[PDB]
């Protein structure tokens, strides 16, 4: 909940479940799993373990900071308070389709009504590759080029542990293709704004947004989704390991993406999805540091 | 339902004497003369006792009667409280005012050439109708009343009936056709029925003859919908290096095609209802006429979950149908605007909120159960279930069922069985079948795709966009002419209409004060559309090397030899402005791309090349590169069919300038300062007198005509001459 | 222990470049091989794959039998070495303005070219787009210390310096048959980041 570590990209794959694409965010259970698996590296794991198990650090997943921090489109708001121009309530439809990110100093001015035509940052381009005088040799990985002026900032909880592994991930790469140059950044924290420390709840029930991709207790989830605005998320993907010789998958997990409207907040949960004897856990982080909208 | 079937066969063939009495030129009243004409096909008295008794101004007094309902339903199937002239075209009253164009009273075909209005079809021709009258006749020869012969009827109408008018002794509704009217008469019936016997209201004399006001009042109908989220994003779930090139593309389009029919088939079943009731079916979106009781709101929900429960267990989240439903008293007739807007806004919202609040708690909590051991995926769709090891790899269900989809789309019909092939329902397993091979299976439904024929067993007819003339690979080959005169290329169009959204939500409010988008105008433009851009696409792409690989609600995807792709959107945006009266701007965007490139790779650049087309201006087309954008104003008339011929009429009758001389004009027209306009007067003087003297002129008239269209300062003229050296280079290429 | 141990370096070309990419419409006059280049800078690159599949390669025709190589690189199947021991980045231009004071006018050049056939004799041409000579490059190549990484570290650097050997003699570029190569690197030093390591042995290793 304290201080946002800003994080200077310039070139990124993220994934959204194929090769030939590219998310903009990283949902954070990106930041979580590269947190520990450079922290296995070290020996450090079951320190972060027994400091992820607690309420000491909180994580969030990245949106842009085109000087000034953004936030995810409140899905489902503005509610319903005008007649005029049937033509041009068309325009806006496929315009606010990729809004989807929102700076701070308009977030609740855009519940009373705006526009905000969006921004660009980071053009998703695609590059082809090859593996030459091979037998099945072409593949297409897309890049997110960032466009000089903008950072993806994880909201965090600063521990010395967490900076430690924070700036690890400065030259150990964060993304796709990070062997072969892709997700490489510069880390450099800075400071909260005071109409945002005040904001990011965890327990204040009200209509509150989401700000990570979190999976609730699964006796709070009736009637976190009678009310809530959400998405599904379908994160899953190759369990990335050390000890199996084969390559197996994870175990198929829904969330809800993050700018989920949520009344009367929830709790989450570190949903283990390991796959079936398999040695290690395979935490995939689900919980959330909110947004009193 | 036992006497639901002859109310719909009295109030859907009421008005059919109005073929009649139009074609024998009779003043007596329709209610009699096809009441009359109807006896000598078949004996019904519940049919021709509401034919007799539905007018309530001729004779009344004989009834209750399944009359007063087929009286009702009569009266909302009209824009008002409902003589030489021909069916209006549609587009009279769609948005701006133009000439009206008036339609030629004719049947439709298969290998029809178009039907084309103008302003000069506007007197009456009561000689036409015979080829139509018998063909009410003979069609109908030996007929019953029943579920099997409850359908290829409506085929039966619309292959004849849609340009024939409707009261053609009145103004304001106009545009409406017969095969129209009817259909939305029979709609409105059954829902008054269900609305009816559902309360437990047994007569009607007195509910629907003199206290017609306060029940017209009453809330009784349900403008239901859906729509289908994720068809876009799972017809392109193809990648670089795919097996399945274009052929699981065109499989993957008609699959979505016949599940978002087999939707609209599978509502009205587990309703009371039939092909009439549904307004409109197409691209995802589907909208119906329902009863407002709780027997249909609680079978829609019913449904809804099952079908998603269905969806859940084979795609996982990629495709979500969303229902949603706008109730509505009879009062969409002319708070006139404002009460037509509000109740398609009431079904928007409802798909709206449900497409951002997807599942309940215990289907999400059995989506991430777990326990679910995995070492291989399905490297099309990442799905686990069902793998097996199709051409020496892993493969899912769906993209098995895919590939014997694809083998089985070139046939004429599509039957749901309960386990062969694709599922497309729960316990309805889609699969294409020959036409004699229909007596050893056993099927439910049966969709003949693009026909109008009476057919076998009574079936549905859909369209489709359909074309191959030859193969994929085949098509670059193709492009070299009987000289060699072709580059080796295949291009790629991806047409779409330019605001259809804005042409569906407002579409004829803009003409008149809103007393002009009512249910019947938008019902008809739609099957307009669908009828344009699903059949008629074959007419314009007959003789061509292409291959239409999806086609219809506004989008089409054609590849094919290059030539033939160009002249192909010159002919279909040359017919469309025939068709919507210069209305409706279509944007296409066309990419040009070498043999053995994939259909991955070729179909998302032909598509950035679209989009940079709709962002050139409302209308545009991006022929081959994210600069050589032009108009289709422009593109035919100036660059495809002025300068293009003018240089090929200049080039091919001379044999001193080669190719080297257009290039070099090429050249000069891409590098482009200032100074390159005194280079090129510099050189075509100099190559002026080079030339043989006694053939000068021609250089002289061609030299003075390109260094007009060089330094002519407007932007607009110099590159057309750019691309149509570009066409013609790639023309005479060896 | 643990430490990040990057090589540092201007990549400077002594003939040309030639990286494609993604195949795009040649309107006659344009070139029909673009390099590939930045797309919010406009200016040319050498993508990091390659030069970890440049390398690789190279590595491989010297170190054959397969076991260092992939520890250093990389291998999906092997349980010891998915992800294992090397990333590397871009090459985004440095001398963008030493360019301009040497005195160029666009950062590439069109080397125009043909293709000859032996029974007709007749040309055929092609425009290869070409990243210009003396341009430099920042290259960067983390090398990741771990625990397992421990005691084999000196043959981990008679290796990536031999490998670094080897580039400065094959081309690292599309049609490299043909010139389009010669790749130098200069300023090789190998500092250290995150980590508590000295390098100021290997540096003399390489300088
Ligand atoms: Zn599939």
């Amino acid at each position: 909940t304290y201080k946002l570590y800003i994080m200077t990209f310039q070139n990124a794959h993220f994934g959204s479940g194929t090769l030939d694409s590219s998310k903009l965010t990283f949902s954070a259970d990106r930041i979580f799993s590269a947190l520990v698996l450079e922290a296995l590296k070290m020996g450090k794991l079951d320190a972060f373990l027994a400091e992820a198990n607690q309420d000491k650090f909180t994580l969030t997943d990245a949106f842009p900071f085109q000087f000034g921090p953004f936030l995810p489109k409140p899905i489902g708001y503005p509610k319903h308070d005008q007649s005029v121009d049937v033509k041009e309530v068309r325009r806006q439809a496929k315009l606010s389709k990729k809004l989807q990110f929102l700076a701070l100093e308009n977030v609740d001015d855009y519940l009373n009504g705006e526009l905000f035509e969006n921004e660009e940052h980071a053009v998703i381009d695609t590059v082809t590759k090859n593996q030459p005088h091979k037998d099945d040799n072409l593949y297409q990985v897309a890049t997110t080029r960032f466009s000089n002026d903008t950072s993806l900032y994880v909201i965090a909880n600063e521990s010395d542990l967490l900076n430690e592994l924070m700036s690890s991930l400065q030259y150990s790469g964060l993304g796709g293709k990070r062997s072969s140059g892709f997700g490489r950044f510069e880390l450099d924290i800075q400071n909260i704004p005071l109409e945002l420390s005040d904001r990011l709840t965890k327990n204040h029930s009200d209509k509150v947004m989401s700000l990570t991709t979190a999976l609730p207790v699964d006796a709070d989830l009736e009637e976190a989704m009678e009310d809530g605005h959400y998405l599904l998320t379908k994160s899953s993907g190759f369990a990335f390991s050390h000890a199996t010789n084969e390559n197996y998958r994870k175990q198929d997990l829904y969330k809800f993406a993050s700018g989920s409207t949520f009344s009367k907040t929830f709790e989450g949960q570190i949903v283990d999805v390991r796959p079936l004897d398999f040695p290690h856990a395979v935490l995939n982080y689900a919980k959330p540091l909110f947004f009193k909208l | 339902k036992k006497e639901k079937i002859d109310l719909f066969y009295g109030a859907l063939l009421a008005d059919i004497g109005k073929v009649i009495q139009r074609a024998t030129g009779e003043r007596k009243k329709h209610a009699l003369v096809g009441a009359d004409w109807f006896d000598e096909i078949a004996d019904n008295q519940v049919i021709s006792d509401q034919i007799r008794y539905h007018m309530a101004n001729y004779q009344s007094d004989k009834l209750d009667h399944l009359a007063y309902i087929t009286y009702i339903a009569d009266n909302i199937a009209s824009g008002v409280d409902r003589t030489y002239t021909n069916q209006a075209d549609i587009f009279n009253v769609f948005g701006a005012q133009t000439d009206k164009r008036y339609f030629k009273p004719t049947v439709l075909n298969l290998k029809s050439k178009p039907n084309f209005a103008s302003a000069t079809y506007e007197p009456f021709s009561k000689g036409d109708y015979a080829a139509i009258a018998t063909r009410i006749k003979n069609e109908l020869a030996e007929f019953e009343f029943n579920q099997v012969q409850i359908d290829s009827l409506l085929n039966l109408f619309e292959a004849t009936l849609s340009f024939v008018p409707s009261s053609t002794n009145t103004k304001e509704i106009a545009d409406i056709s017969l095969a129209d009217h009817s259909r939305l008469t029979a709609a409105f019936a059954l829902a008054i029925y269900d609305y009816l016997e559902d309360k437990g209201r047994h007569n009607y004399k007195e509910d629907l003859f003199t206290k017609v006001s306060a029940f017209y009042e009453e809330e009784a109908f349900l403008l239901a919908s859906f729509d289908l989220s994720g068809i876009q994003d799972f017809i392109y779930n193809i990648n670089i290096a795919t097996n399945g090139a274009a052929k699981q593309l065109k499989a993957r389009s008609l699959y979505l095609d016949f599940m978002s029919e087999y939707i609209a088939d599978s509502l009205l079943d587990k309703l009371g209802l039939n092909r009439a009731n549904m307004l409109y079916v197409g691209g995802g979106h589907a909208y119906f006429v329902l009863a407002n009781t709780e027997k249909t709101v609680e079978t829609l929900v019913q449904f809804e979950k099952d079908f998603n429960q269905f969806l859940l267990a084979n795609f996982q989240t990629r495709l979500y149908v969303a229902f949603g439903w706008g109730s509505f008293a009879a009062k969409d007739i002319m708070n006139s605007p404002e009460s037509y807007r509000q109740v398609y806004q009431k079904a928007s919202r409802m798909i709206s909120k449900k497409k951002i609040s997807r599942y309940d708690y215990q289907t999400l909590m059995l989506l991430n159960r777990g326990g679910k051991s995995s070492e291989r995926e399905c490297e099309i769709c990442h799905s686990v279930e069902n793998l097996v090891s199709y051409h020496d790899q892993k493969v899912c269900d769906i993209c098995r069922g895919l590939y014997q989809f694809s083998k089985e789309i070139a046939h004429d019909h599509f039957i749901i069985t309960e386990n062969e092939g694709l599922p497309i329902g729960p316990n309805a397993c889609l699969k294409g079948v020959a036409f004699e091979k229909l007596s050893q299976e056993a099927f439910s439904r049966v969709y003949v795709k693009n026909d109008y024929k009476a057919g076998t067993v009574k079936a549905t007819h859909v369209f489709v966009g359909d074309y191959q003339c030859d193969e994929i690979y085949n098509y670059a080959a193709l492009s070299k002419n009987e000289n060699g005169l072709g580059i080796k290329r295949l291009a790629v169009v991806r047409l779409d209409v330019d605001d259809l959204g804005a042409a569906f939500m407002a579409g004829f409010s803009q003409q008149g004060n809103g007393q002009y988008s009512t249910l019947s105008r938008s019902a008809t433009f739609s099957r307009s559309m669908s009828l344009f851009f699903k059949v008629y696409i074959n007419q314009f792409a007959s003789d061509k090397k292409l291959s239409i690989i999806y086609a219809g609600g506004d989008d089409v995807f054609a590849i094919g030899s290059w030539q033939d792709i160009i002249a192909f959107t010159v002919e279909l945006r040359e017919n469309f402005i025939k068709w919507t009266n210069g209305k409706l701007t279509l944007s296409a965007g066309i990419g040009l791309f070498a043999d053995k490139t994939p259909i991955s790779l070729m179909a998302h650049q032909t598509g950035e090349l679209e989009e940079a087309a709709k962002g050139n201006e409302k209308d545009s087309i991006s022929l081959f590169s994210s600069d050589y954008t032009f108009k289709f104003d422009r593109f035919i008339t100036n660059v495809y069919d002025d300068k293009l011929e003018q240089i090929r009429y200049f080039f091919n009758h001379q044999d001193e300038r080669g190719k080297n001389f257009i290039y070099k004009l090429i050249e000069l027209l891409r590098n482009h300062d200032r100074m390159n306009m005194a280079r090129l007067a510099y050189y075509l003087t100099r190559l002026e007198e080079l030339t043989r003297e006694t053939d000068r002129d021609k250089f002289k008239t061609f030299k003075n005509l390109f260094y007009s269209w060089y330094t002519n300062k407007n932007d607009k003229d110099r590159k057309e001459a750019e691309l149509a050296l570009l066409l013609y280079i790639y023309e005479i290429r060896k | 222990t643990f430490a990040k141990i990057k090589f540092s370096a201007q990549i400077r070309l002594e003939t040309g470049l030639h990286i494609g990419g993604s195949d795009a419409f040649a309107a006659i006059g344009a070139i029909n091989s673009p390099v590939i280049k930045d797309p919010i800078t406009n200016l040319p690159i050498i993508p990091g794959s390659s030069l970890k599949g440049k390398m690789r390669t190279l590595l491989a025709k010297v170190y054959n039998e397969s076991d260092i190589l992939s520890r250093l690189f990389g291998n999906s199947k092997d349980k010891r070495f998915k992800m294992g021991r090397l990333i590397f980045r871009d090459a985004f231009l440095s001398n963008a303005d030493e360019l301009d004071s040497l005195g160029v006018r666009s950062y590439t050049e069109v080397k125009f070219e043909n293709t000859i056939d032996r029974i007709t004799a007749e040309a055929n041409p092609r425009q290869i787009e070409r990243a210009i000579r003396n341009s430099t490059f920042d290259f960067e190549l983390i090398y990741e210390i771990t625990d397992e990484n421990e005691n084999q570290v000196e043959e981990d650097f008679k290796v990536i310096r031999d490998g670094l050997k080897l580039l400065e003699l094959d081309y690292l570029g599309g049609s490299g048959s043909r010139g389009y190569g010669k790749v130098a690197f200069e300023n090789l030093k190998a500092t250290t980041v995150f980590g508590n390591y000295d390098v100021k042995t290997l540096n003399e290793l390489l300088t």
